[PDB]
């Protein structure tokens, strides 16, 4: 029972550490937006970076 | 004037896709503006040469 409670607490800690993983309200680990599209040219071509949910 | 370079008085983007289209829109507007200033400068040069001839 002690190891089970420790596993449950560590799972909740992992969930909170995953949900806190954002920078200025956007994130590549929370699993929100499917991908971030960064600038790459004068013409506005995107630099795709697919989200990596954690 | 904005209507002469293709922009409207109320032209604006509302989301990232509209901003990406507005990149090319402002680019074409800047191109036609530079062409118009070049034509005005050539006309001023013709004015100066005709003044010397007169």
């Amino acid at each position: 029972n002690a190891l089970k409670a420790d596993f449950e607490s560590l799972r909740d800690q992992l969930q909170k550490a995953a949900t806190n993983a954002k920078f200025n309200g956007v994130s590549l680990a929370d699993g929100s937006t499917t991908k971030l599209s960064f600038l790459a040219n004068e013409d506005g071509s995107n630099f795709t970076v697919t989200a990596q949910t954690l | 004037s904005l209507t002469g370079i293709g922009l409207t008085a109320t032209s604006t983007f509302t989301d990232a896709a509209t901003a990406k289209t507005m990149i090319a829109t402002i680019t074409t507007s800047l191109q036609t503006a530079t062409n118009k200033l070049s034509s005005l400068g050539t006309s001023s040069v013709g004015l100066d040469t005709h003044l010397t001839f007169v």
